[PDB]
């Protein structure tokens, strides 16, 4: 099973994936990407089951994309979030997408937007959020340390915390992790954090 | 292969005091859509210091108290005195428990006086788990009574409110109000009232009607 | 249901909530989910209650039986596996417990995790029940063996807090124990509630 | 199956049967054990010596690791006790994680020599 | 028993001032034929007990030879002591509950009157050991369709007359026998009083179709 | 349920019992099982409760506009095949086994078997719903050919009257109903009207 | 069920010229609690206010298509909607997915905006509507809510007493189920302000 | 659900229960179970309450097309046909069952709709779950041509025994008469069964509950 | 598969088919269907084939015994009562509805139907087996009070006939026999000794 | 799923086992220990459903202690491999025990044995083994780089790569690793490897 965690700071938002690909016992790909830029402002992050993930973010990619093309300026991560929402509830169709989302965007009018999904297209907004089972496992530090005003190297020290918490207790290995920061310049990579 | 139970409806209710035990119950007997009979009360006076409340699968409440009376009446005679409530009550769980795989579908909830003078009510499941309690609803209509309870007895949710003890004026008027609605809300309990009042005197009874419908 | 337990240099510290559940419906919120063996012996309450609380209770009346034969107590290593025995009989018949026996013995500190699936084993740590997941999280950040007896106080209640905070299914009154060398004493017992306004 | 009464009370107060076990007792071998603070000696006497005898078969002296014992009478009666005592000691290992203490494998073999005199 | 074959249809009682009335009809019905039109689904227990049965008839008549051994072992004593009503109902409540926990239930709801020391006696016993009394009872379809008019008539009038009671449960029956599929027009009815146990019977109902000219 | 249609020389007798249950409550105890399709042609109604009275609206429909572009009264023979398409082009749908019966000036009384299936077959007599089981060796021994009209009236209240007797599943009145050239002529049998069998007792 | 996988409880009740609704906090999957700042009353007015519990999904598609329809309504007419109407909208709008159904029981509570009578209703999951003096309720601990609002509601409360009644019922009602709870908000609809409060609760 | 009708010299008296029941657990106390459909046709349903109300909002919203485009008021049998040729297409999986009465330019008449679409001409109905009690009352009292208060008070007795003698039916009889002169729609007719009188007062005064953010927002 | 068995003055006659089927192919075509249980008892076995002649097995072991013992000839109401007991105790695993005919000097002729459940019940006429449901029509229509011998043979034979004709997992020849005090009599109808009915062709 | 790993020398057997407890998304002992010792020349290696595993394996231990009470003498490890499989299979009773065991033994005459057993008690001596579905992933390099006179210090470089196979591409966390080994001077514990 997949693994998410998004931090809404006060000016950024701080996400992390965990970079592992596997079939049924063993792992195929160590250097999974599964952080899909939607534009200068937005990522979508994008796990569950397979097939539905890549096709349901590229889908909704080239829709974020064609709305610049066809206005000249970008949506806003509510807007964007919104969007996605729809096209994944319209569930009651053939049809089914069984994808876990976070989506990370800065608006340039509200500053950092953090929007939890599960497969059911409910939309949450939340200061964090996680999937994964790890979920259950680093949701309470979470809880246990963030306030609202984390300054980003103290975000960083709570990831470690969680991630250390992964290697810890949890049974699945998942040893190397990829960061991003979305903040009013773009989008920021940091270094891969790794055990 | 016989479906061996059915839920013959009934809530129960009991309420420890500083020095007292009421238990009160419905006596309408149900059967999915049918109503078999309205006076079954569901207290059975167990000695002078105990009664005790019935509630579940009808066959199984009248066979464990032919089990009880019969232990009781085994006590007396090679212990040469009257069991105490909390003596009941680890009967209770030894015989609950003694089926554990077919169990007696029945909610027991044990009232009275213990050796000191205090009430004491002991609620079991059908598996054979205890604990002592102030107040319990049991039986059917329990989702309705307990939260006006834990209102109107534990006093959460209440502030600037003085926590007074258990009078028994107040305590037999909440009895009566929480039993008026569940009758207007539940299907399963009406058409009387019996309240066991355990005091040191002795036990008595007072009947109130309910909804009929 | 969330209990933990964890050894450290002065003893064992346990803690649980006490809300019992009949699926949506709460049935309780004062629920003992320590069970107390014997003057030093502890056991713990997840999964199904009436099984957690008979099978101790006649351990309990095991080696109060052995104490009088044998003229000496019980270990933690021998009442634990009495305790695996007897429940490892019954495997596939329904059965649902998940236990910690914690104790004073000549090996010092006593937590061993026994269940009704059978499993017993050793360990520093342990937290069972259905919000126990959050409980790992807020108790091993802050776990290690050189921990002072307040902050370890502090550390069982904030993690049963958390457990407490996240599970839907879990709630109630945060009960804590000690057991030292020379018996267990009571610690507290605190509603969720309060210490939401404390933390 | 056969359930008459053996051991039963004589006109004053002697069970006959234990009385003759305890003869039975009085002709066997003579055994010494002597406690010091750090270690136990035992000694057993030798029956009928016969220098044709293979020694290793005839040893009179573990029961676990810990503990060994002494007897005197009847030698299948000791094999049996011995043979009752092993079995007892390993169930012990088997539910306690300890090994035996010689108090409560003691208490087994003296209330098994009464169990057969009623 | 898992499967009931040869059935039987509701059986009626009521308190009077007096006695006890029960009535049933005399069908054995097979699934949906009406396979057997004269058996007799109550049985008289002793002077003061009459007892009538619903549902599978294999276990009525081997509730009728378990119980008329009791009472005739009970009547070898000869020491003056007959078995009142609610003894019978408790013992049968312990053979139906004791038959009902090995899984293998008699599969039948029964309905015992009697009248000793005076008072009336109306019990009833189902194949679970569901038991209690009424001042009316009702079983199978009687519940839904005879029960009303019993209990309407006694909230009117709690103490009924002889002849009150027997009128009662005909004009019950007649409706059981315009609304219940596997009824017939053949039953029997059983009093006890102060005299003894009666059946009488064969009787029959006495039909009224006039709302077969009110179609159009 | 228990319908039955006798052919006798000029026209057909009809008969149905009166009670539908629905488990083993009688939710209707003076039901009318006899449907004009035209003036002289009847269909009976056996087995789905829905579907027989569905296609039937459907069947009168197409049956009284046929009749009046082709000036004439319709034939039976045409309102059994418009059953049997129907019944069975939609016949998983269905379970509907209708006796139709009636007359026509062309070729005389006519009863038509359609059972469940979309098949059609013109027998004598035809028996139907559930109580025909118990009734089918009564008519097989009492069927002269060629019986009169009060013949085949006693003959059909006669083989209703035990087919109501055994089968719990039917009951209440025997509606008769006589189709011939002079017109249709109805009765109710009720009470003692009905003929009584008397029980084997002792 | 379907319905309890989000939890999830509203109430409403009526007052002598205010009407007051609230709704929990709890965004829940069966377990694990995500957020505890979840909406479900949205307004569709000035003195119009619609709660939806059950499937938190469900929710906010039937309020978007919802406010969809609502708009444009509004839009064509040149007036505010009347709650009645309203009420029909909603279920037209739920039985449209007769075999499809939607998993949402939506509670209305809201003044008329002409004579300013109170209306409070709910409905089904597929669309009966329950028009009621007294007080609907709608969610996973509905016996709990039957319970408290049959004994303490009086009628012809004063806004003051009538926000002591439904906060007593909701505060006392949710800390018996499990899935729901996690905070509360309250509106009081007056004829000439809207009060929204949020309460202290248990948190556990 | 108890439901019942009959036919009198008159016309047709209808009656009803209120109780509507969601689970095991009161619902509604005051449900209006007598639909309108014509100004002469009246529409008992019983079962699924939201599809026998949508069923009597279409089917009176084609009889006021009806009405008007003849100009004449409408026949019960139109109302007949179209819900049996609804309820057949949708072949039950509406679970209305229905009782539908009305008087015509024929007389009165009463039909019973089960909801595959099968409709029975009868006398006298009772629908719902304590239909055999009311059934039951009907078996035993009912007469051909009878009056109008003999037949308000045998439904209303019917309605009675089937409110106390089931759990799924309660607190209310709502009546209706319908007949050629006149138009009767008599709700409630009578209250069997009453709320108890509330023994204590939990009135809470300002201040008991604790507030943690408030907002006024104001209007005109 | 039907057995009949009609009570008149004197004694009783029985009749059966002799058509055995397992599925839809015929297993026996002679296959008798009558079982002496006594010298003048016969019992008669539809359902399971191996549980009416496992339990006849036993009540014959048991009838015999008993007769010896008690040095008169068995009642038919004992033969009829030890299946009562028997298929009741078993009733779980047998499909066993039996219907017992016979004669004893104090009772005189006797029909039991003891149908699936172990129960016991005197009739005048008892029809069994798969194709009863065929016949019981003509058998209430067509029984008298008091039938003579040969009106009871042409009884069985005709409502016989009618079942054989109608069912298609019955047919054969029809055996039958009439047990009387003087003894019994049996007898086979085969081919155009069985009764014949025309059928109901067009005219 | 747990793992193990046995291979047979020489004059010596090496065997390894994870020391990992889990509980159906989290590990619940970090130094768990697998190994049982039955005497001074045998160990029983012992993984499957839990509470079989631990009661099978101190049945058969006591039994084995018992022999050697009452004899004076140690079973060789064909007489105590037969022993086990013998009260496995007795499997179609009321009592069947879903173990999966390997043993390894030391005997004076016939030197190093190795036994693998599954919970049909099917018994199959083997030059090295493997359980647990990390046996799929490491007994292909057994096959590549076993000869049958490897000397000890290949063993332990054999094992390290097979451990490293299980840390790259084995899904599930095994971190930690313990060795035994066994000769004719007894039973061995080597250092824990660690990752």
């Amino acid at each position: 099973m997949e693994y998410l965690i998004g931090i809404q700071g006060p000016d950024y938002v701080l996400v992390a994936s965990d970079r592992v690909a596997a079939s049924n016992i063993v792992q195929m790909k160590d250097d999974h990407d599964k952080m899909f830029k939607m534009s200068e402002k937005i990522l979508l992050l994008c796990v569950g089951e397979a097939g539905d993930t890549v096709q349901f973010a590229e889908y909704i990619q080239k829709n974020v994309q064609l709305y610049k093309m066809r206005n000249g300026y970008e949506l806003s991560p509510t807007a964007a979030a919104n969007f996605t929402r729809r096209n994944l509830a319209d569930l009651r169709s053939r049809t089914p997408y069984h994808v876990n989302l976070l989506l990370a965007g800065y608006d340039e009018h509200e500053g950092p937007a953090l929007y939890y999904m599960d497969y059911l297209a409910a939309l949450a907004k939340a200061p964090f959020a996680a999937h994964g089972y790890g979920a259950f496992l680093t949701l309470s530090i979470l809880d246990r340390y963030y306030t609202p005003t984390i300054s980003r190297e103290r975000a960083v020290e709570l990831l470690r915390k969680c991630l250390e918490e992964l290697q810890k207790r949890f049974i699945l290995n998942l040893p190397t992790f990829s960061v991003r920061i979305i903040d009013k310049n773009g989008i920021h990579d940091l270094d891969n954090i790794s055990f | 292969r016989f479906s061996p139970y059915v839920f013959n409806g009934g809530t129960i209710l009991a309420i420890a005091g500083e020095d007292f035990a009421i238990v009160a119950s419905d006596t309408r007997l149900s059967e999915g859509f049918s109503i078999h009979t309205r006076d079954s009360p569901k207290c059975y006076k167990l000695t002078d210091k105990t009664v005790i409340g019935c509630s579940g699968f009808h066959g199984d409440c009248l066979t464990l108290t032919k089990i009880i009376e019969a232990r009781l009446k085994m006590y007396k005679h090679s212990n040469n005195k009257a069991m105490t409530t909390g003596a009941i009550a680890a009967m209770l769980s030894t015989i609950l428990y003694s089926r554990r795989f077919f169990p007696y579908y029945v909610y027991n909830i044990i009232g009275g006086l213990d050796e000191e003078g205090k009430g004491a009510v002991y609620s079991f499941d059908p598996v054979g788990s205890y604990q002592r309690d102030s107040f319990k609803a049991g039986g059917s209509a329990s989702a309705m009574l307990q939260p006006l309870l834990d209102n109107q007895v534990g006093f959460k949710n209440m502030q600037n409110v003085e926590h007074v003890p258990l009078s028994l004026d107040r305590a037999m008027r909440l009895v009566k109000d929480v039993f008026i609605s569940a009758a207007e809300r539940d299907v399963y309990t009406g058409d009387a009232l019996r309240i066991c009042i355990v005091t040191k005197e002795g036990i008595r009874e007072e009947t109130v009607s309910l909804r009929k419908d | 249901t969330t209990t933990l337990a964890f050894k450290f240099r002065h003893g064992v510290i346990v803690a649980a909530d006490s809300r019992a559940t009949a699926g949506a419906y709460i049935a309780s919120q004062t629920v003992k989910k320590v069970i107390e063996i014997n003057p030093y012996l502890l056991g713990t309450m997840a999964g199904g209650a009436a099984d957690c609380s008979f099978w101790e209770r006649l351990l309990a009346r095991q080696c109060r039986i052995y104490e009088l034969r044998n003229k000496e107590r019980i270990s933690v290593a021998a009442a634990s596996k009495l305790l695996a025995n007897m429940v490892y009989q019954y495997k596939g018949m329904g059965l649902s417990m998940g236990t910690m026996i914690c104790g004073w013995d000549k090996r010092g500190p006593g937590l061993y995790y026994v269940d009704s699936e059978g499993n017993r084993i050793s360990g520093a740590t342990f937290s069972v029940g259905s919000g126990s997941v959050y409980a790992y999280g807020v108790m091993d950040r802050g776990y290690s063996y050189d921990l002072e007896v307040e902050q370890a106080y502090d550390l069982a209640r904030r993690a049963i807090y958390q457990a407490t905070y996240r599970d839907a299914y879990s709630g109630g009154a945060v009960n804590l124990y000690h057991v030292r060398e020379d018996g267990w004493i009571r610690v507290s017992s605190d509603n969720v509630a309060d210490l939401h306004e404390k933390y | 199956s056969y359930d008459r009464a053996i051991t039963v009370f004589s006109p004053d107060g002697h069970l006959f049967q234990v009385e003759y076990a305890q003869e039975a007792v009085k002709k066997g071998s003579t055994a010494v054990g002597v406690r010091g603070r750090d270690i136990v000696v035992l000694g057993v006497e030798k029956k009928s010596v016969a220098k044709l005898q293979d020694e290793r078969t005839v040893r009179k002296i573990a029961l676990d690791d810990n503990v060994c014992m002494a007897f005197a009478g009847l030698t299948a009666d000791a094999r049996i006790v011995i043979n009752r005592a092993r079995v007892e000691c390993q169930s012990h290992r088997l539910t306690v994680e300890d090994p035996v203490t010689v108090e409560y494998i003691t208490r087994y073999i003296a209330s098994l020599k009464q169990r057969y005199t009623q | 028993t898992q499967n009931p074959m040869v059935t039987g249809t509701s059986v009626l009682g009521v308190k009077f001032e007096g006695g006890v009335v029960i009535a049933a009809d005399m069908l054995g019905s097979y699934g949906s034929l009406a396979r057997f039109r004269n058996i007799s689904r109550i049985m008289r227990v002793n002077n003061s007990t009459m007892l009538g049965a619903s549902g599978d008839y294999a276990d009525f008549q081997y509730l009728k030879q378990v119980l008329g051994q009791m009472v005739i072992d009970e009547e070898l004593l000869g020491d003056g002591h007959s078995y009142s009503p609610r003894a019978i109902h408790s013992w049968l409540t312990r053979a139906m509950y004791s038959r009902r926990s090995k899984m293998n239930p008699l599969w039948n709801t029964m309905v015992i009157g009697g009248y000793a020391d005076g008072e009336s006696f109306l019990g009833y016993v189902d194949m679970l050991g569901v038991a209690y009394e009424a001042p009316s009872l009702a079983t199978g379809y009687g519940a839904y369709l005879a029960q009303p008019l019993l209990r309407e008539v006694l909230e009117k009038q709690p103490v009924l007359s002889q002849t009150e009671a027997r009128d009662l449960v005909e004009r019950c029956m007649r409706v059981l026998y315009y609304r219940d599929a596997r009824s017939y027009n053949r039953f029997q009815i059983a009093t006890v009083t102060e005299k003894g146990v009666e059946i009488e019977g064969p009787l029959s109902t006495e039909t009224n179709w006039d709302i077969a000219h009110m179609i159009s | 349920t228990t319908i039955m249609a006798v052919q006798f020389d000029g026209g057909v007798v009809l008969g149905a019992d009166s009670r539908t249950t629905t488990g083993s409550y009688i939710a209707n105890r003076v039901t009318d099982k006899l449907t004009p399709i035209h003036d002289r042609i009847f269909c009976c109604r056996s087995g789905s409760a829905a579907d027989t009275q569905a296609v039937a609206d459907a069947v009168t429909y197409q049956l009284g506009f046929h009749s009046i572009e082709l000036n004439e009264p319709p034939l039976v023979h045409t309102a059994a095949s418009l059953f049997k398409e129907m019944c069975y082009r939609y016949r998983e749908d269905l379970m509907a086994g209708i006796i139709i019966a009636g007359w026509d000036p062309q070729e005389g009384g006519q009863v038509y078997s359609v059972p469940m299936g979309g098949m059609m077959v013109r027998q004598s007599f035809a028996i139907g719903g559930s109580g025909s089981s118990y009734i089918y060796g009564y008519v097989d021994a009492t069927y002269r050919e060629g019986m009169t009209k009060e013949e085949c009236l006693q003959f059909t209240a006669n083989a209703l009257a035990l087919a109501m007797e055994r089968d719990g599943s039917s009951g209440g009145v025997i509606r008769l109903a006589a189709i011939a050239e002079s017109g249709v002529e109805r009765q109710v049998l009720l009470g003692d009207q009905i003929p009584k069998f008397a029980v084997a007792t002792l | 069920s379907i319905m309890s996988y989000n939890g999830g409880a509203v109430m409403a009740m009526k007052g002598k010229n205010c009407v007051a609704i609230a709704a929990d906090r709890r965004f829940g999957i069966q377990a694990q609690m995500v957020t505890t700042d979840f909406q479900k009353i949205f307004p569709m007015g000035d003195r119009l206010y619609i709660g939806l519990a059950g499937l938190a999904t469900d929710v906010q598609t039937v309020a978007q298509r919802l406010k969809f329809r609502l708009n444009l309504y509004e839009l064509k007419e040149g007036r505010q909607i009347k709650p009645y109407t309203l009420m029909s909208m909603v279920a037209n709008l739920l039985y449209e997915k007769r075999f499809g159904p939607y998993y949402t029981e939506p509670v209305i509570a809201g003044l008329d905006p002409k004579t300013f009578k109170p209306f409070i209703c709910s409905l089904d999951l597929i669309g009966c509507p329950m028009v009621t003096d007294d007080f609907v309720v709608s969610g996973t601990c509905a016996e709990q809510m039957y319970g408290m609002c049959e004994s303490l509601w009086e009628p012809n409360m004063d806004p003051d007493h009538l926000f002591e009644t439904i906060s007593q019922a909701m505060l006392n009602a949710v800390d018996r189920d499990a899935v729901s709870g996690m905070g509360v908000i309250v509106h009081i609809i007056e004829k000439d302000k809207i009060t929204t409060r949020t309460l202290k609760a248990r948190m556990d | 659900t108890t439901i019942a009708g009959v036919v009198y010299k008159d016309g047709i008296v209808l009656g009803a229960d209120t109780r509507a029941t969601e689970g095991m657990v009161v619902a509604d106390k005051n449900c209006s179970k007598i639909h309108f459909i014509s100004p002469n046709i009246y529409c008992c349903g019983a079962g699924t309450a939201a599809d026998t109300d949508m069923t009597t909002q279409l089917i009176s919203s084609n009889l006021e097309l009806h009405s008007l485009s003849t100009g004449r008021l409408p026949r019960v049998v139109t109302a007949n046909r179209m819900l049996k040729q609804m309820l057949f297409r949708y072949q039950g999986y509406i679970g209305a069952a229905l009782v539908l009465g009305g008087v015509d330019v024929t007389g009165p008449h009463l039909y019973s709709i089960y909801p595959h679409g099968s409709t029975d001409k009868l006398p006298y109905v009772t629908m719902g779950s304590g239909s055999l009690a009311a059934m039951a009352v009907f078996e035993d009292k009912f007469r051909p041509d009878m009056e109008e208060e003999e037949a308000k008070n045998l439904v209303s007795e019917a309605i009675a025994a089937g409110i106390f003698n089931d759990l799924g039916s309660g607190s209310n009889i709502d009546l209706c008469v319908i007949s050629k002169n006149k138009l009767d729609f008599l709700r409630p007719y009578t209250v069997p069964n009453k709320k108890g009188t509330r023994l204590g007062r939990y009135r809470c005064e300002k201040g008991t509950t604790a507030v943690l953010t408030e907002k006024i927002t104001p209007l005109e």
